[PDB]
């Protein structure tokens, strides 16, 4: 738990608290562990828990950015030093 | 050439902008007349707040635009001319269930 | 003059948004088109000065809108132009600034 | 131990399922496996660069570990080619059995709707006893579906529904839950009449 | 700027405008430097031909073709020197006017025993006119129409245009003739002349201590006007002209 | 499959035939485009056309991604230095 | 006093930070080894890896621009180069 | 022809013989030799190499596995490394 991240984020077609929870789940996974693969496993449990199966997440600082979204179910955001993407598809 | 402590850099005021916007969307729904009133309040309050902040030799212009929510996909265009050795500019997009808002703020320096 | 800028930018907005109907795949393209064309116009006007142009698009099936602005400063040099419009499917609002490089 | 597992025989359907699932998991985590191999060779090369005298046979083992893992993976499909006629017989047997059980469960649901205790000619206590018998039969059907779920996991079937299908499955689970709640309400009524 | 982040030791901070419609004399001197180093490169070319002839007497063909490509490259950089100077002569055009003035810029190099000549004419004011055949003071090269009855040069030049320019190049050598020396009935002589027409973009905007033009990269790319265009060749007026030199 | 276009292809939850098809769609996209985003986009276009929506594909070098995919809806492979992942979800 | 600077694709504020870093490194440290390793350590640990930096008094170079990471400057009789690579 | 610092196999050093030969024969100012080494080594052994040339220096390692080389020729020395 740190909750000190200042976002540089601009992409949105989805509910608002689900934006906030996407942010919080993604950042909290990094908070809790220094272990990246387990961080991603936590990400998938935590956000398919908070906003229903199924969400698919890709984490890193080198990758392209375009996916297909369930309508009003995608967030694209940047935090810390990592580009993070979280969309619902199924 | 104002530095880290003196150059206008977007990291300082944007958290304040988001906090204020989220605090003010707690108890409102889109309504074009009051949305316009909120636009005037945002513009003059932000301009006077930064003028009272006095980042060294900087002048700031604000764009505000609040629309009734429809959940569309949008990606903005950005190009301009600048002596942005010290000048700066940034944007922000947010979506609420009652409205969407797009903010485009530029900032220049007395060269 | 400010009205001259307003009418020229309104003419270009007519030429760019005459019949276009909403598709984000094309809406982002029109945003880019407006930025490109109006900055081209302001670059045709370029003196050792500064030009600022913005473009905003929204869709209508029963919505509303209202705009306004005030500025406070030592009011000698800087200026601002506001141009509203609406068409087949979309409202188009473009605000133009000119800044005198000190 | 894997070398010995391929060198022996595993023809028995449980041991056959065990070695194929182990192979599949190894393929799933051979990222981690080859990661360990690369890291070990990496640190050992660091030691060699610093010039510490270590067993040459340890070096031969270290280089041959990855090579024999590759030969092991080749031997996996070599063995799977021969095994393929056998295990396949089991496979579609389980898809057909699971699908037929689901269809027969839909038919049993229709038969329960037609033959339920809500029809006339049954006393209230006899109707409640018949409802309890139907609930016990549904519990037995759930146990049978759990056994066939074990079969599905042993025979590589997607257990869950998919998007709309899984939320329909969750709706059915909620129907079972509210049936349990109605059983609890029946118990409450039993307390009330006592 | 000097920002002293010590305990309390002081700081140095002062800005100033710089310069006016800047006096460019250092840049003419730079152009002269370009000319002189072209001359010295030429001198190196003669020296290397001398030692290459030494090798030709001996038979070191490897060094022969070596020098071949090297001095070929040298002439190539000489060409870049010419158009490089051309671009900056375009650049230095504007702020110098204390008023409407003359339209000459020609240089011959070297002063003694010349080997190359540069000359250029550009139209200056909106308050300008058009006149007869072009007069080049130092170049000692004459351009005239086909018949003396013609008051000016043929219309295909575009004398009515304001943003037009024309230039003359002489060279005391034949660089590219070394490549196609085989297969010839005839042999050349070391003399190359060059004539061409040019155009530019903006009559700039003068106000106060400052003066503005187009700034972007397109303002920094040459606008070649080859002569004569086929469209003007289709006109009954023949663009042929008298050449003396 | 030119020598400059050699790749290692060892990860798959797919039938072999469309895995073979992946080779020529990659060839066509790398011929038509050289920006990795554009190559992936054309691969996405042709592949989702032939095999229905919805597919998701990614290329990057700082990889973290762990997905809940349905059966026979997974594929992962390298173009030498280029890392490519592809699956079905939507 | 002030360093002769001819190159840039990198922000001014941390240009000033790098200038003060060079000030401190010269003040306490006086060998190319310790100054270089020092500056690498702080500049990594506050601007994230991986900076690679070349410090010395007479060398020459160009390789390619590194995306918004580009600097080449002089002070005294020494010259310094700084960039992203990995 | 001085070589005492390396994080490499030895065959690339066999190639490095000739690349240093041509680097010395063609160019002398280090600003362009660095870029020339970059092109040759990147086309032969993939991106991204980075090269530094000097003739009295001290450089300590900062890289990752099998990405270091450091050699002298007479007074002048050349450094090369993967990093990204």
């Amino acid at each position: 738990m740190s909750t000190d991240r200042k976002a540089i984020i601009k992409n949105a077609d989805m509910p608002e608290d689900m934006q906030s929870d996407a942010v919080e789940v993604a950042l909290q996974a990094l908070e809790k562990f220094n272990i990246e693969k387990d961080i991603a496993a936590y990400i998938k449990k935590e956000f398919d828990k908070k906003y229903q199966p199924t969400w698919h997440c890709i984490v890193g600082r080198n990758f392209g950015s375009y996916v297909t979204h369930e309508t009003h179910s995608f967030l694209y955001f940047y935090f810390g030093q990592v580009a993070i993407l979280l969309f619902k598809s199924g | 050439r104002p530095d880290h402590k003196r150059k206008f850099r977007p990291n300082d005021i944007r958290p304040v902008v988001r906090s204020l916007l989220e605090s003010r969307l707690e108890n409102e729904v889109y309504k074009a007349d009051e949305m316009q009133s909120i636009s005037k309040e945002i513009a003059d309050g932000v301009r006077d707040r930064i003028r009272s902040m006095e980042l060294e030799r900087y002048k700031i212009m604000v764009h505000c635009m609040i629309g009734e929510q429809r959940g569309q996909g949008l990606r903005a265009g950005c190009k301009m001319f600048w002596d942005s050795d010290t000048d700066d500019y940034f944007e922000e997009v947010y979506v609420t269930q009652h409205l969407f808002a797009v903010v485009t703020v530029f900032g220049l320096y007395q060269y | 003059n400010s009205d001259v800028i307003q009418e020229e930018v309104a003419t270009l907005l007519r030429m760019k948004f005459g019949q276009e109907v909403w598709n984000p795949r094309k809406v982002d393209s029109w945003v880019d088109d407006v930025v490109d064309s109006v900055l081209k116009n302001l670059t045709d006007l370029k003196k050792p000065f500064k030009f600022v142009v913005s473009c905003v698009i929204m869709q209508r099936t029963g919505a509303a809108i209202s705009t306004g602005f005030i500025s406070l400063w030592d009011n000698t040099f800087d200026g601002v132009v506001h141009v509203p419009y609406e068409n087949e499917t979309l409202h188009c609002f473009v605000t133009v600034f000119f800044v005198k490089l000190d | 131990r894997v070398n010995q597992d391929l060198e022996r025989q595993c023809e028995k359907i449980e041991d056959l399922k065990f070695v194929l699932e182990v192979m599949h998991d190894a393929r799933a985590f051979s990222l981690d496996v080859e990661q360990d191999i690369i890291d070990i060779k990496y640190i050992y090369e660091s030691i060699m660069h610093f010039g510490v005298s270590v067993d040459p046979r340890e070096l031969k083992q270290a280089m041959d570990l990855h090579d024999l893992w590759e030969c092991t993976l080749a031997r996996v499909h070599e063995t799977e080619k021969a095994l393929e006629p056998k295990k396949m017989q089991f496979r579609e047997h389980t898809r057909n059995e699971v699908e037929n059980f689901l269809v027969k469960g839909k038919a049993v649901l229709k038969e329960f709707r037609k033959k339920g205790p809500g029809r006339a000619g049954i006393d209230l206590q006899e109707g409640n006893r018949l409802r309890k018998e139907w609930r016990e039969h549904l519990v037995q059907l759930q146990a049978r579906r759990e056994q066939l779920t074990k079969a599905e996991k042993l025979f590589d079937l997607p257990l869950t529904g998919h998007t709309h299908l899984q939320q329909l499955n969750e709706e059915l689970t909620k129907v079972e839950t509210v049936y349990d709640l109605y059983v609890q309400w029946v118990a409450v009524l039993k307390r009330w009449n006592r | 700027i000097k920002r002293d982040n010590s305990n309390s030791s002081l700081r140095v901070h002062r800005f100033h405008q710089g310069e006016l419609g800047i006096p460019p004399a250092a840049r003419r001197k730079m152009l002269n430097e370009e000319l002189n180093r072209c001359v010295m490169a030429y001198d190196l070319v003669e020296t290397i031909r001398l030692e290459a002839d030494r090798c030709l007497t001996l038979g070191k063909t490897e060094d022969l073709k070596f020098f071949g490509e090297n001095i070929g490259n040298v002439y190539e950089q000489v060409m870049f020197a010419f158009d490089f100077v051309t671009i900056h002569t375009l650049l230095n055009y504007d702020v110098i006017l204390d008023g409407p003035d003359s339209e000459f810029l020609t240089v011959a190099v070297p002063s003694a025993n010349p080997v190359a000549k540069f000359g250029l004419w550009v139209k200056v004011k909106e308050t300008t006119r058009s006149f007869a055949s072009l007069v080049f003071p130092v170049v000692s090269m004459r351009l005239d129409p086909k018949s003396s009855a013609l008051p000016k040069l043929p219309k295909a030049l575009g004398l009515s245009k304001e943003n037009v320019a024309l230039r003359v190049i002489q060279l005391r050598f034949d660089p590219y003739g070394c490549r196609g020396s085989g297969g010839r009935e005839y042999y050349a002589l070391p003399c190359v002349i060059k004539i061409d027409l040019l155009s530019f973009t903006e009559r700039p905007k003068q106000s106060g201590d400052w003066l503005y033009r187009s700034e972007t990269e397109e303002a920094h790319k040459l606008h070649v006007v080859p002569y004569p265009p086929p469209v003007l060749e289709a006109t009954d007026e023949n663009p042929a002209l008298r050449v003396s030199f």
